[PDB]
């Protein structure tokens, strides 16, 4: 728990200035949030989610994983273009069934799906 | 050969996954159930003690009800998973206001979609020319074939103009997981059971005449929602970093060397790393940098690990 504006001023009851009241309180705020930040780092140090978000090695992995998986989705998109799944496909509710068939055809190709695997959608 | 239903997958969902539980532990648990594919984990939520929500997905040809009941009441590090059978996506193709098909908004949406792809392709380095070899300054990235000759259509309801727009949005949605018409991203889609789940779409033609005030109102509302999706990771100021107490790389390395150069007696020095005794202060200094060259750089990583946390503006913290 953090101290309010009144509680900090109760400590220094001697030379109570007008301008220097906000000086020492904001210095307390920065040094309180310094320790609270430091206590969080030591608490959630070894956890994977925190490691993954900030650690040099682990952040290097997730950029490499995501960029690899993102390239798989691009090669799927470019395969759908040249094969011809976006030919007579408009983004309207009238062609809602055609969009669902396309998205399933995309997800098939994402999972290493062959041209034979696409035949079930017919 | 036998054609498979790769688009179809039944899956579990997990409510309580403590942050100390690794991804590898959940994969290791769910691997023994045959027809296993992959585990997804949500961004942890600070209000609920940084616990995570999970999604274990399987091949469709498997009794998901049996797997759920079998997995029921198994606790990784004394933390109950409480799995349930995840439902199928029903309302796949949602819609939004029909005004979007109007020709003035279509032109505006091509401008914005092209701007989104330009940003997202550059950020991810998606079209890298020969990614294995190193990047020279004279090297350029490969062009996106959708972005070729776009402003020709902008300058000088139309079907051919919409076909250009749809290829931009279909790219955004299939590749980067950006649902354009809803103004939202599904960032962790490739791990989740439904790889490319929900898409939003232009509604039916409006009944009444489309007012020009309502056209400008939509375009104002649309761009205000899109700009949050182009968010830069906000780094704090270098004064604020030094005020909050950013650690220096080589200072901690110097603190590491001095701490591992202890004096036993007169002309007798020892390091805890190896345990070889030397007869000088800078004898142990030259020992550590040569023999334990991997150890001193591991400290530099732990410094950057603390600094990169500090650098972030919206840090994870207690509410």
């Amino acid at each position: 728990v953090m101290k309010t504006f009144k509680e900090f001023l109760l400590s220094l009851d001697d030379s109570v200035d007008e301008t220097e009241a906000v000086k020492r309180y904001n210095d307390y705020k920065l040094d309180f949030r310094r320790q609270q930040m430091q206590d969080f780092f030591l608490a959630h140090k070894d956890e994977e989610w925190f490691r993954s978000k900030y650690h040099p090695d682990e952040v290097g992995k997730r950029r490499q994983e995501a960029r690899g998986a993102l390239q798989n989705r691009l090669r799927v998109f470019l395969s759908l273009m040249e094969t011809g799944w976006f030919d007579n496909l408009l983004l309207d509710i009238d062609k809602a069934d055609a969009i669902v068939k396309m998205l399933d055809a995309a997800v098939i190709k994402m999972e290493g799906g062959t041209e034979n695997d696409l035949r079930i959608l017919e | 050969c036998k054609p498979r239903p790769l688009h179809k997958t039944c899956s579990l969902f997990m409510r309580n996954i403590a942050p100390n539980i690794s991804r590898a532990e959940i994969i290791s648990l769910c691997k023994r159930y045959p027809g296993f594919m992959r585990v997804a984990l949500s961004e942890p939520q600070p209000e609920r003690r940084f616990f995570r929500r999970g999604w274990v997905t399987f091949d469709r040809s498997v009794n998901i009800k049996e797997i759920c009941w079998n997995l029921q009441n198994i606790r990784l590090r004394e933390c109950e998973l409480s799995p349930g059978v995840n439902r199928d996506l029903t309302r796949r193709v949602r819609n939004i206001n029909g005004i979007t098909q109007h020709k003035q908004i279509v032109r505006n949406d091509i401008k914005l979609a092209a701007k989104l792809i330009h940003t997202l392709d550059d950020r991810t380095q998606l079209w890298a020319s020969e990614p294995g070899t190193p990047p020279l300054p004279t090297s350029l990235p490969s062009q996106n074939p959708i972005l070729k000759n776009i402003t020709d259509y902008l300058i000088e309801r139309d079907e051919k103009l919409i076909k250009v727009l749809d290829k931009l949005l279909l790219y955004l949605r299939i590749v980067h997981s950006l649902d354009y018409y809803n103004t939202c991203e599904y960032p962790n889609e490739d791990e989740m059971p439904n790889r490319c789940g929900i898409i939003h779409v232009r509604g039916p033609m409006p009944p009444n005449r489309i007012s020009h005030g309502e056209v400008l109102e939509w375009q104002k509302t649309f761009e205000e929602k899109l700009t949050p999706l182009l968010s830069v990771r906000e780094s704090l100021s270098e004064e604020e970093a030094q005020k909050m107490g950013r650690k220096d790389p080589e200072q901690e390395v110097e603190k590491f060397v001095t701490s591992n150069t202890q004096e036993l007696g007169k002309d007798k020095w020892l390091c805890p790393l190896s345990g070889k005794k030397f007869k000088g202060p800078e004898f142990v200094r030259k020992h550590i940098f040569n023999k334990h060259a991997e150890k001193i750089e591991e400290v530099k990583k732990e410094v950057a690990f603390f600094n990169n946390f500090l650098t972030d503006a919206k840090r994870p913290a207690l509410p």
